[PDB]
RNA sequence: AUGCGAAAGCAGUUGAAGACAAGUGCUUGUCGUUCGUUAAAAUGGCCU
């Protein structure tokens, strides 16, 4: 009879829990730069730049995984922070992405076309402490992370590879930095 | 208007005909980018403060330039501009410029794809022309030269690899009134490589001067006597010359009045000699306004004023 | 300096002030050139092109003050033109929201924070939101009648968003402010700007009402009153931009609010009328003259009460009669024809005054077959057949304080066709109540006997209206609207594949 | 038109065509049923595409070129698959092929018969009585390979064992120029230029039939079994016979007429259609090179149709970041005025000597110089007596008319007030009487609404004034 | 991004009787000219065709005067006595004269010499004369013989056909837009009567029963027409028999009339009334006859007329008055190598596929105080806000805006006496208005905060404030005395 | 400056620890530090 939903999607979801960094763009433009990839707060938007058009809306809530991790009613505490381009599992594959959030959780999703509902699930391990930031150079990665035992944060700096096993992430303690004031 | 004409023997069928509004199209000119080299531009440009950029299929994208971010004290204008390559030397990511004329020795240099101001350069007197040439080194590393003539006769040379540094000047001989310069003989704006590694160095240097005369230099030992006297002399015409357009492959010489009908020559290099047969009494050419070479398919395309333009197929190439 | 940022050789740099001003300084000649206006101040920007195409950049909307909205903005670098632009639908809350901070400046406003003062009214605003038990966030949303989009009042400001393509397709100002004239900078930020504080639709939606107050600056003679401004704007069936045809300086004497406005039904000048009450009383009827241009007073009715009530409401009979002027706690019912009270021959009992409890929030007529009141402690729906009371429902568990006198108008919607729709509201406690919130729905029928339907949602709802189409949309406070309602085929692939 | 050959393939869904570019020709290939770039240079410049046949694993085509070359070009890679040499070095007039025995007629008069699977030679050859040859086709009796056509403008059918002429046509006047094999006993041949296709019967050798055009013929089509014929001519235009081979029948009309016209009225060309059963697919160039395309259905086809398309010509460049007029979309419609009206909330609307004579007068009528005297007087005893005299609806116009000169020039309101003071002593009966005091007197009630809550302001001003004042001339 | 926006002058709402469109458009129509003929002016028409042309009658003296001119062009006096009315013909080749020693004169126009045709109506003296508006070649004459006659111009020996019935004096007459067989006549006792000439014609078809004498009437629509008689004028429905409107809005008898159609202008069909006071009123028929605009002259007005709707020059309003005054007022209206060298740039693009323009709309100038304004120059932009030739509104909209924007203060710290000045004279004036008066109170409050030492110190500003003293104190007497007038009208309800 | 209230206003609020900098263990001042409650400054302004 009468039935309730979930429609249209609000705010464009900064960076603001960090707030220490000081490039809060989390937003990017593809490798072919035709199209323009956006995180939400409920969904994750493709726009097509030369068309000024939205394309293919990712939402959140009709993925499963994605609504068993990133609408927990309890808190929202998870929250996207990177995105990165190609495939992390293996190199030269189209259009494809990765998503990297608040808590250990690393997603592989492939927008232009009817995305199935098997996404490319992970988790990186030893999530006492929160992600904080992502990037890379060819092949390998770095991870910056928050860590503490006054009122301020320790950033611990991490190396990163993939496929020891399928599962096990090759996370290793490169670096430690005390407490951070500002950061870019 | 911008027409685009697709080239037979038999018809010249139209491809597109565009028009834009309020601008006189003084120059237009091609250009390929090099890295991605799927990337295409046409500039056009007149007698206003901006620049119309054509990108390359039923409503087209044009950008216009506008903002010389620092400085548009020295030129209130846009109308001589050629494009070049450039190499960054740090990383290798040659990119496109365009450079536009200016006040008094004002050349400004601005990054095209970004619509960026990089650098400008300066001599004194009063500019009248200014060209482009290349140096390889090594490997896919190269440095471009640019070369300016005052009214007077002072050729400068500066590099941009590094910021605006004189390589050097010289005077031509002779030489009262000054009015273009072209290099010839290998890579150019007219004649330009698609590939890094074919960029050559061009060997053949020409100065047409005010009164019809033509000097006509050899880099190769130009460069080094630093003051040096001309492989020859042309002086055929009786008056101005506004068009020096050299071969693809480096023979051939085409020189162009711009104020009697039927006043253009062919120069056959390295002899410097005037060809005799053509052009003859029997050929339609009026006030000669515009010429330009083909790539590889030998052809030679002449306009004018009239509007009809010609062609000219060379059985040789 | 709230962004920074380096060209990708190092030769310029991007400054990102409070000032609407992006601006590009080439570092060699030491030079600087740069963009003036960019619809609020830039958080954020930085380059992202393979040599420069494009720059990033985002905008956080200082003008708003409860809720921090920010903007992506892509810029092509060529011409420096607004090659995409990304937005979500806007808002703006009685009072903050959850935990959202106001960036920093040189100085402290209503609209930035000094860095002690941001550090303070960060522990400040969260011990406030756990204790005083006050907070609503009722803001007005509006349905366009003949396009289906949305008009966002912001301030000094209006966003036509549509939801069927969840992208934002206007943004304009309505105020004669200083919009874009200026960006400011410190005691230009002590400023405040001029509010769009109501704003309605016509039915035939060719004639759009809005109305919108205006303050003084600081510490002058006259800092002491304020300004309200009445305005009528038109716009055709195919354009996307209003034409302002009316603009009234000063209802109901000099430093009244008006308090309530009301779209006239279709039958009496086929939706040109309007209906504007201010906090004492009067009543005025405004429309519009078609052999002059224009819109004027059709009728009055002031009396001189010195009382005043900040909460009053009014609703109007389908046949164009009976107005139903509801002040506080002594609702009125009166003919339209001469503004005066329903004079009954009969004397029925049905008689032209009413007294509720308390102080009346909000009355509406489902059919003319029942009137539904809402006061600040209950609900009533009361017949027009016969003077007498209906049905009661007792509220004050929920709204005790919990809302500012005269927004549970912006709360209550209704069907004109099956019911009505309440709302309830309760923030989830622990044992001290903690931030978070969750939400009820109830689905009324017009006799108010059976809730047609009942329904949960997990977090605060601010405002459900009724969609002419028959449904119902709502705005959460985090902004997510939700709805409530019923050889050659191998060649063939592989064509379309297709330093010495 | 600038396409210089082009051919489909069968089961239609490609056309190879090849064209020149700075005199140098180049082919290339465009998928139909669903643009493309690897195109194909002859890297010699004298030489020129004669002849063009397609061929089906590697699908690849044929062409002929008349250096004395026959090029096998794949087209998956493009690449010069295999050159086929005849021992001469003249102009192939044309090709054909089955199975994998090919047969080509070069312009010495010669023939030659290659295989393709040995990529080999298999006989050169040569027969009398044909001086020139420039149509060949071979009968696809089965895999016997027997019994082929030649012609220029007399059709002759020649064994292969027996290599002599069997039966001569009389052909056309022109050298023909399309000659093809509808079933194993009947051939269409046409001419270039002429406008007839002859539809001859190979046993009894007889011109069964003659089809004609409207215009010179360019390119023909046939359907399976004769189901249908599809022509297209050369003026642009597609023409399509239904059944030629049924029965004043010696000749056929046209059936039905097909053109190309866009939306602009210009007539594009149209160049080599396709036929299947139910299935048209024609052809038109939109750029000066490019090729598109229509599927449509013949048999829903009324007698002339005109196919449209939406052609470029006065478009208005709407782009991406642009307005419909000037402004880029992230701005904002920023707030100007104009011209709307102005009121203020208060405007009711829409709801002994005396002149007492000449007063009345003027206002009957509406003289603004005789009011104008009669206020420029001034005496208060010559107000007392003329406003006792006066008569009440003039007074209710005299109202009026004062507070609107008041309104006007506010400096009159000093002397001007002893009037609309005196006004209200002396007409008050009628003023009571009539009900709408509001709306007669509408500017009345504005004006003084305007003065008197403007007062308060005044009282500040003027109380900080004179603290001042006592404050620096006290000392 | 985004464009500047440009300030808005503030403006203040409207006090009653606005300037109305049309009072635009009838008040330029200006320039007054008169000149001084010999007596008083009887009568004025237009030509129709080419409408470049205008006769006035007077005594004995007929003038045509142009309109390219203003004047005078040709004059007819070959008459005996005084003539009274002179008429273009509706092709306007020619012309009719009607004299008093009882016949008419016809003849071409541009040509007194040549007396055309002569016809002598009755020996009582020819009233008006006029032709016909369908037909061209059937001229009326009404003379006060109480009977009108229709000649038919070909045979003018005797009258093609007579009109009789009437009471006294018929002194106008006009014909019938739909029919050229239904003929109006006013006569000097009423009964403006309506005859057919398809019948027999003695009899009247019927009449309609204007009181005063009528003086004039004039089919205004082939269904309706108006009438001048007396004090009032009417408007007759023709269909119904019966009259639609009378409008009382004059002094004395009206005396002219004439009606316009369709010309360029805010309004769309305009009637003149003229009516013996100096008073000219254009009232129009559209707006169910009310009084639109009015003009004054001295004398009595005897005859108005407007130029006709087909003008396409410089128009006239003509009014005559019986002191000998004719007054008008008038609303008035290289080288061959080089274009070949560079003959492009006209060509505007037909023929091309895709078409663009980006220039800008070329705005309106920018003051030199919003130049002030937008590069922050404060204190230049109040001074050059009080540059002395400006506008007042100007003024206003200068201190509202930055009294919204900026800081009063922090525009007018950098000050002295000598620069203190001139905003204080500005303030001296624009205290005495309302829509001024509050804004110049809070800056004259603002600065008598700052700077009261200085005013201790110099003695030209305690001239100043002095007078300032008064002139609130003399504006407070004058809002006080405006209550009382108020709660006056309170008592009346 | 919070609560209540109409645009009037009607009541109340401004308190702790820490750590550091300067002047001479003492005074002031500061807080990218915590508790507790209804709580102005580096001559530096808007594109074509």
């Amino acid at each position: 009879q009468y039935k309730l939903s979930v429609v249209s999607g609000g705010k464009p979801a900064l960076n603001n829990l960090s707030s220490v960094t000081g490039n809060k763009n989390i937003a990017r433009l593809s490798q072919d730069q035709r199209n323009y990839i956006i995180p939400f707060n409920n969904q994750i938007k493709v726009y097509s730049v030369e068309t000024r058009q939205c394309v293919k809306t990712l939402k959140f809530a009709n993925n499963s995984l994605l609504s068993g991790i990133f609408l927990q009613e309890e808190e929202n505490n998870e929250s996207i922070v990177k995105i990165l381009l190609g495939d992390i599992t293996v190199p030269q594959q189209a259009h494809l992405i990765t998503v990297f959030t608040n808590n250990g959780h690393v997603i592989v999703l492939n927008y232009k076309g009817k995305l199935v509902e098997s996404p490319k699930h992970f988790k990186i391990s030893l999530a006492d402490e929160k992600l904080a930031n992502v990037f890379h150079s060819e092949g390998n990665y770095r991870i910056l992370t928050t860590f503490k035992d006054n009122s301020l944060q320790s950033y611990r700096l991490y190396a990163l590879t993939f496929d020891d096993a399928k599962k096990q992430f090759e996370v290793a303690h490169q670096a430690e930095w005390h407490n951070v004031i500002l950061s870019n | 208007t911008l027409r685009i004409y697709h080239i037979d023997g038999k018809t010249n069928h139209l491809v597109t005909s565009l028009h834009l509004v309020g601008s006189p199209i003084q120059t237009c000119t091609f250009y390929t980018s090099l890295s991605n080299q799927n990337q295409q531009n046409i500039f056009t440009a007149g007698r206003r403060r901006y620049m119309h950029s054509w990108d390359l299929s039923q409503t087209a994208k044009i950008e216009k330039f506008s903002r010389l971010y620092g400085h548009e004290s020295t030129q209130r204008s846009f109308e001589n501009f050629k494009v070049a390559h450039l190499q960054n030397s740090q990383t290798n990511s040659v990119h496109g410029i365009v450079l536009l004329q200016g006040n008094n020795g004002w050349i400004n240099i601005l990054h095209s794809t970004s619509g960026l101001w990089l650098m400008g350069c300066k001599i004194e007197g009063v500019i009248t022309d200014f060209c482009i040439d290349y140096q390889p080194i090594s490997r896919g590393k190269f440095r471009t030269i640019l070369i300016a003539v005052n009214a007077y006769g002072e050729v400068w040379e500066f590099d941009l690899n590094k910021n605006g540094h004189v390589i050097r000047r010289w005077k031509d001989q002779g030489g009262v009134g000054i009015t273009k310069i072209q290099v010839g003989g290998g890579t150019t704006t007219t004649c330009p490589a698609l590939q890094i590694s074919k960029i050559k160095q061009n060997r053949w240097l020409a100065v047409g001067s005010e009164s019809g005369f033509v000097n006509l230099y050899d880099r190769n030992n130009a460069m080094t006597s630093s003051t040096p006297t001309p492989v020859a002399a042309l002086d055929q015409l009786t008056t101005t010359i506004s068009n020096l357009q050299f071969s693809p492959d480096g023979q051939i010489l085409c020189m162009a009045s711009r104020a009697v009908k039927d006043a253009l020559r062919l120069v056959h290099l390295p002899s410097c000699s005037v060809f005799s047969n053509w052009p003859t009494s029997g050929t339609p050419l009026g006030k000669v306004t515009s010429v330009a070479f083909s790539p590889s398919g030998g052809l030679l395309a002449v306009g004018n004023e009239q509007g009809k333009v010609r062609l000219w197929k060379l059985n040789h190439y | 300096v709230l962004s920074l940022s380096f060209s990708h050789d190092g030769s310029y740099l991007l400054s990102g002030g409070w000032e609407k001003v992006m601006s590009l300084w080439q570092l060699e000649t030491n030079s600087q050139q740069f963009l003036p206006r960019l619809n609020g101040i830039i958080i954020d920007c930085q380059v992202l092109g393979p040599q420069g195409n494009y720059y990033s950049l985002i905008l956080q909307m200082t003008e708003n003050n409860s809720n921090s909205d920010y903007q992506f903005l892509l810029l092509n670098a060529s011409d420096l033109t607004s090659k995409l632009s990304i937005n979500g639908p806007l808002p703006v809350f009685n009072s903050t929201i959850k935990h959202i901070q106001q960036p920093i400046s040189a100085m402290n406003t209503k609209n930035s924070n000094s860095i002690t003062s941001l550090n303070h009214s960060k522990k400040k605003q969260s011990r406030k939101l756990i204790k005083s038990r006050r907070q609503d966030f009722t803001t007005n949303v509006e349905i366009n009648p003949i396009n289906k989009n949305l008009y966002f009042p912001h301030i000094s400001a209006v966003q036509i968003f549509d939801f069927y393509k969840n992208e934002q397709v206007n943004y304009q100002y309505l105020t004669s402010g200083v919009n874009n004239s200026m960006g400011k900078v410190r005691f230009e930020l002590n400023l405040q700007d001029p509010i769009i504080t109501d704003l309605k639709f016509t039915k035939d939606g060719q004639w759009m009402i809005t109305y919108e107050i205006e303050y003084p600056p600081n510490d002058l003679l006259s800092s002491k009153d304020l300004t309200h401004i009445l305005k009528f704007w038109t716009k055709n069936d195919n354009e996307t931009n209003w034409n302002l045809k009316t603009k009234v300086i000063n209802p109901h004497g000099i430093s009244v609010p008006i308090t309530k406005i009301l779209p006239s039904p279709r039958s009496v000048n086929n939706s040109q009328g309007c209906l504007t009450a201010d906090n004492n009383g009067g009543l005025k009827f405004w429309s519009f003259d078609s052999h002059e241009s224009n819109w004027c007073l059709k009728k009055i009715s002031l009396p001189n009460f010195n009382h005043f009530s900040n909460s009053v409401s009014l609703a109007w009979s389908q046949d164009g009669s009976l107005i139903f002027h509801g002040f506080d706690d002594k609702l009125q019912i009166l003919d339209f024809d001469t503004f005066k009270k329903f004079e009954s021959l009969e004397n029925t009992k049905t008689v032209s005054e009413f007294t509720l409890d308390s102080e009346i929030q909000t009355v509406k007529l489902i059919n003319d077959t029942n009137l539904i009141v809402a006061t600040r402690t209950t609900l009533n729906a009361i017949n027009l057949l016969r003077g007498q009371v209906i049905n009661s429902f007792d509220l004050y568990p929920f709204v005790n304080g919990v809302y500012k006198n005269g927004h549970m108008d912006r709360l209550i919607t209704c069907d004109e066709r099956t019911g009505n729709i309440a709302l309830v509201i309760n923030q989830q406690l622990t044992d001290v109540p903690t931030i978070n919130y969750k939400s009820r729905i109830i689905i009324f029928d017009s006799d108010l006997s059976t809730k047609l339907g009942n329904f949960t949602h997990h977090e605060y709802i601010s405002w459900i209206g009724w969609n002419y189409d028959t449904d119902f949309i709502f705005l959460d406070i985090e902004s997510t609207l939700g709805v409530v309602g019923t050889n050659s085929d191998i060649f063939a692939e592989q064509l379309h594949k297709l330093n010495d | 038109s600038p396409v210089l050959q082009s051919a489909y393939d069968p089961s239609g869904q490609y056309l190879c065509y090849v064209t020149v570019a700075l005199d140098k020709q180049r082919v290339g290939v465009q998928p139909t049923q669903r643009w493309n770039e690897n195109f194909l240079y002859l890297e010699d410049s004298k030489l020129k595409v004669t002849c063009l046949k397609w061929v089906n694993d590697t699908v690849a085509i044929i062409l002929g070129m008349n250096n004395g070359e026959i090029w096998l070009y794949s087209v998956l890679a493009n690449e010069v698959t295999y050159k086929f040499t005849t021992g001469n070095s003249y102009e192939i007039k044309d090709i054909d092929l089955m199975g994998n025995q090919l047969w080509c007629i070069d312009s010495s008069d010669a023939f030659y018969q290659f295989d393709l699977l040995q990529f080999k030679l298999l006989q050169h050859f040569r027969i009398n009585n044909c001086v020139q040859l420039n149509k060949l086709t071979i009968v696809p009796a089965g895999d016997s390979v027997a019994q082929l056509l030649v012609a220029s403008h007399s059709i002759s059918l020649i064994d292969i064992e027996e290599k002599k002429v069997v039966m001569t046509f009389p052909g056309h006047v022109s050298p023909v120029s399309t000659l093809q094999v509808i079933t194993n006993e009947f051939f269409i041949s046409g001419a270039e230029g002429d406008r007839f296709l002859n539809v001859y019967d190979i046993h009894s050798g007889m011109t069964k039939c003659v089809l004609v055009a409207e215009s010179d013929i360019k390119e023909l089509s046939h359907s399976g079994q004769a189901d249908s014929i599809a022509v297209t001519t050369e003026d642009g235009s597609l023409e399509i016979f239904v059944d030629p081979l049924v029965s004043g029948n010696k000749s056929k009309k046209s059936s039905k007429k097909i053109q190309i016209v866009s939306k602009d009225g210009r007539k594009v060309p149209i160049y080599n259609a396709f036929i299947n059963k139910d299935l048209l697919n024609v052809s038109w160039l939109q750029n000066a090179t490019m090729p598109y395309f229509k599927n449509l259905q013949w048999r829903e086809i009324p007698n002339e149709y005109t196919v449209e398309i939406s052609l470029n010509w006065n478009n208005k460049n709407k782009s991406a970041d642009r307005d419909l007029h000037g402004k880029d979309l992230a701005s904002a419609t920023n707030y100007v005025e104009g011209n709307a009206r102005v009121t203020s909330g208060d405007n009711f609307k829409h709801v002994t000597g005396t002149v007492t004579v000449i007063l009345s007068q003027a206002l009957q009528s509406n003289d603004h110089s005789l009011l104008e005297t009669v206020l420029n007087n001034r005496d208060e005893r010559v107000i007392r007596d003329t406003i006792f005299r006066l008569k009440p609806a003039l007074a209710v116009i005299l109202l009026e008319r004062l507070a609107e000169r008041i309104a006007r020039q506010t400096h009159r309101q000093g002397p001007l007030n002893v009037w609309v003071k005196w006004c209200l002593i002396i007409h008050g009966g009628y003023l009571v009487s009539i009900p709408n005091l509001m709306s007669t007197l509408s500017s009345l009630h504005s004006t003084l609404k305007r003065r008197s809550d403007l007062l308060p302001r005044l009282l500040a001003l003027d109380a900080r004034l004179d603290c001042t004042i006592n404050k620096f001339k006290t000392l | 991004s985004t464009a500047r926006p440009r300030i808005i002058t503030s403006k203040a709402p409207l006090l009653p009787q606005q300037t109305t469109p049309e009072q635009r458009y009838w008040r330029q129509y200006t320039s007054a000219q008169l000149v001084k003929e010999h007596n008083s002016v009887t009568h004025i028409s237009f030509n129709p065709q080419h409408p470049h042309d205008f006769a006035v009658t007077s005594s004995t003296r007929v003038q045509i005067f142009s309109s390219r001119t203003r004047q005078v062009i040709k004059t007819f006096s070959r008459f005996k006595d005084v003539v009274y009315s002179a008429s273009f013909r509706s092709d306007g080749k020619l012309l009719c004269a009607g004299d008093a020693t009882g016949l008419v004169s016809v003849y071409d126009s541009y040509n007194p010499r040549t007396i055309l045709l002569s016809i002598n109506a009755s020996t009582h003296p020819t009233h008006v004369t006029k032709f016909h508006t369908q037909d061209n070649k059937i001229l009326a004459t009404a003379s006060d013989d109480r009977v009108t006659r229709l000649w038919d111009i070909s045979n003018a020996y005797e009258p093609q056909l007579e009109l009789t019935g009437a009471t006294d004096y018929v002194r106008t007459l006009s014909f019938i837009p739909a029919a050229p067989h239904l003929v109006a006549t006013g006569s000097y006792d009423g009964l403006i009567r309506l005859y057919d000439t398809r019948s027999s014609g003695s009899t009247p078809i019927y009449s309609l029963n204007h009181d005063q004498p009528v003086e004039n009437v004039i089919a205004v629509s082939p269904t309706q027409i108006v009438s001048c008689g007396g004090n009032n004028f009417k408007v007759w429905d023709l269909t119904s028999n019966k009259k639609l409107y009378e409008r009382g809005n004059f002094n004395k008898a009206v005396t002219c009339l004439d009606y316009v159609e369709n010309f360029d202008s805010p309004m769309q069909s305009a009637l003149i009334a003229s009516s013996l006071d100096g008073h000219v009123k254009v009232f129009d028929p559209l707006d169910n006859f009310q009084v639109k605009f009015g003009w004054k002259f001295s004398g009595p007005v005897l005859s108005c007329a407007v130029s006709p709707s087909t003008a396409q020059g410089n128009r006239h309003l003509v009014a005559g008055l019986s002191s000998g005054l004719l007054a008008i007022r008038t609303k008035k209206k290289k080288s061959n190598n080089f274009q070949r060298m560079m003959r492009g740039s006209e060509y505007q693009g037909d023929q091309e596929h895709i078409i663009h323009n980006d220039k800008v709309r070329s705005q309106r100038r920018m003051r030199a105080f919003e130049r002030n304004i937008n590069q922050f120059k404060w204190s230049e932009a109040l001074d050059n806000a009080f540059v002395p030739g400006m506008a007042k509104e100007l003024t206003l909209t200068v201190l509202q805006e930055l009294r919204k924007r900026g800081k009063v203060r922090v525009a007018l710290y950098g000050r002295d006496e000598s620069t203190l000045e001139p905003l204080l004279n500005w303030c001296l004036k624009g205290i005495e208005d309302v829509r001024s008066a509050s804004i110049v109170a809070d800056w004259v409050a603002v600065v008598l905060e700052l700077y009261g030492n200085t005013l201790e110190s110099s003695p030209v500003l305690q001239e100043l404030m002095i007078d300032l003293k008064t002139k609130v104190r003399h504006e407070i007497h004058k809002s006080k005395e405006a209550q009382r007038i108020e709660g006056m009208l309170q008592l009346l309800t």
